[PDB]
């Protein structure tokens, strides 16, 4: 699950339909275009998990969870210089949201039957 | 760099189009005629194409208004790397 | 019903043979034929001053541009127009179909 | 609010919206037959534009 | 490089920390609520907020001012 999502926000951000970050999230929210997040958990967050439980329980969103917030942002490219490696210098995310319109994959069936399931 | 993102975007799809851009040289025209479906300064444009420049992926020439950007095949590389495009898609310029 | 053939040159020798070679043409097909009428020339007239800037004797020059214009009637059908139009054709001569 | 102070100055009459189609210069331009050159540019592109000298 | 008269500064966006999350805020259960205005019109997107000022709401690019 965690490999097929990865590849979908990699598809995302090639196509540049998700929307990362967290006010155009909002909007996005706002727009209804909220599929697939993922949220963050068990983090030093002093009064952000009750605002961002909120907004992932809002409209129809999965419940996808990840252990940490700095590795999320570093998938999304936020301070990623130097594409060929490691950057000297990022500052990881909270929340990224994906409008998949090439939704269509391989493991794309697979994801959405351990959803509803 | 006061620029959108979908302008740059557009631009560089007009070079795959087209491989060799034409412009004038004056910042006292923003209704720019080459593209007129969207609404663009070509001060922006301008520079944008000699911050390409300074990159260096594309030619320079001039003839007295005329900025012509010849495109060289790593640059092909790093246009269709920045656009995320597949190479399967040649040139026209290159198509005979 | 009638047609008109406008030919404009900047030279005048090859406006000569081209229209002496069209009533030679206008003349083996055999039709009557209202022949050319030589329209004047137009003399140019530019002045300009050598010197790119302000000193001493102001020597002037004056700069002349040739142009040559001829119109010929026609009252043959119009298609053996456009065929011995389509033929002998030369680089600084833009001809034209007069209809009227 | 640039963009509307940047054409606060209209340009539609006198020299400041016509320049040389060769160097684009603002003095002495020729407005016979719609060149919009400059003398001198016309001088070295005159000899390229169909032209003898005869009197 | 410098001038006797003194010089006036640009409208430079400070270091601000949380701020959007003042457009939500925790309630006690379930319901999505809102403290400031928005858009009713549509050439303001919805995910457009209104300013805050002393009598009146401001609009991000319609500039349609409404006040009390
Ligand atoms: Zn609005």
């Amino acid at each position: 699950v965690n490999t097929a999502l990865q590849e979908v926000l990699k598809t995302a951000l090639i196509h540049d339909g998700l929307a990362r970050g967290i006010r155009e999230a909002a909007k996005a929210l706002d727009k209804r275009q909220a599929h697939l997040c993922v949220l963050a958990s068990n983090c030093d967050e002093p009064m952000y998990v009750k605002l961002v439980e909120a907004l992932c329980a809002e409209h129809q969103i999965n419940l996808i969870k990840v252990d940490d917030n700095k590795k999320l942002g570093e998938w999304v490219g936020l301070c990623k210089i130097d594409r060929e490696g490691k950057p000297r210098k990022v500052v990881g995310c909270s929340c990224v949201v994906v409008k998949d319109y090439g939704k269509e994959s391989q493991a794309k069936d697979v994801i959405e039957e351990y959803f509803k399931c | 760099m006061l620029m959108p993102k979908k302008n740059r975007i557009a631009i560089y799809e007009l070079l795959f189009k087209e491989g060799v851009m034409v412009a004038k040289k004056d910042v006292h025209m923003p209704k720019h005629p080459e593209l007129a479906d969207k609404n663009v300064p070509n001060l922006h444009v301008m520079k944008a194409m000699q911050s390409l420049k300074s990159r260096g992926y594309v030619k320079e020439q001039f003839a007295w208004r005329h900025f012509y950007w010849y495109l060289t095949n790593e640059g092909i590389q790093y246009l269709r790397d920045y656009l995320h495009l597949p190479p399967e898609i040649v040139p026209a310029t290159l198509r005979r | 019903h009638r047609i008109r053939i406008t030919l404009t040159s900047r030279n005048v020798k090859s406006l000569e043979k081209v229209c002496a070679d069209l009533i030679r043409g206008a003349k083996e097909k055999n039709l009557k034929v209202k022949g050319p009428v030589r329209m004047p020339t137009k003399t140019l007239r530019i002045t300009t001053r050598k010197t790119p800037c302000g000193e001493g004797s102001k020597t002037w020059d004056r700069f002349q541009m040739r142009i040559h214009k001829r119109l010929i009637d026609l009252h043959s059908p119009s298609e053996i127009v456009k065929q011995i139009t389509s033929i002998s054709i030369e680089p600084g001569v833009e001809v034209e179909v007069t209809i009227a | 609010g640039h963009q509307q102070l940047y054409w606060s100055h209209p340009r539609k009459f006198g020299q400041g919206s016509r320049s040389c189609r060769v160097c684009s210069n603002r003095h002495g331009l020729i407005r016979k037959y719609g060149l919009n050159m400059c003398r001198q540019c016309f001088r070295q592109y005159a000899k390229d534009i169909g032209f003898i000298k005869l009197d | 490089k410098s001038y006797t008269t003194p010089k006036k500064n640009k409208h430079k966006r400070k270091k601000v920390k949380l701020a959007v999350l003042k457009y939500y805020k925790v309630d006690e259960n379930g319901k999505i609520s809102r403290l400031r205005r928005e858009c009713p019109s549509d050439e303001c997107g919805a995910g457009v907020f209104m300013a805050s000022h002393f009598d009146r709401h401001y609009c991000g690019k319609c500039c349609l001012t409404y006040c009390f």
